[PDB]
């Protein structure tokens, strides 16, 4: 009974050059699930990131 | 090779070299040095012209 | 539904001196189907070459 989910898929920059068989070479989504604060680190750039 | 797929040493320095340009790809010695990267993309199909 | 290949065939270095029986010894072309990345290496000349 959760709320309806909608998303727009982009298939741009896809080539069909007959490279043998069919296989997915790229997959990504921006809809991250909720997460818990694991830890944080400091990189040389001076920023702070919580993972 | 890091996640950006670049020729990098253990400290974070980007190796530089002459970029390979042209069709077919070739290395020109008169170009400005550029970072050397190894893309995951596949080369496009070639139309036969000389046999 | 693809464009026809406009190529030129040259029978360079052809000799007729009764060489045994009719046969071929060389074949050169610039036609190849695209492939996937397998391995990367660097030669002693410094040029980076992928296979």
């Amino acid at each position: 009974g959760a709320t309806a989910a909608t998303f727009s898929l982009s298939f741009l920059n896809s080539m069909q050059q007959n490279t043998g068989a069919n296989n997915i070479v790229a997959t990504n989504q921006n809809g991250y699930k909720p997460g818990d604060l694991v830890s944080y680190q400091i990189n040389n750039d001076g920023t702070v990131v919580g993972n | 090779l890091d996640e950006n797929r670049n020729l990098v040493n253990m400290q974070g320095m980007q190796l530089t070299g002459y970029p390979a340009t042209g069709t077919p790809p070739t290395i020109q010695q008169g170009a400005n040095p550029a970072p050397i990267t190894i893309p995951n993309t596949l080369m496009a199909a070639k139309s036969t012209t000389t046999a």
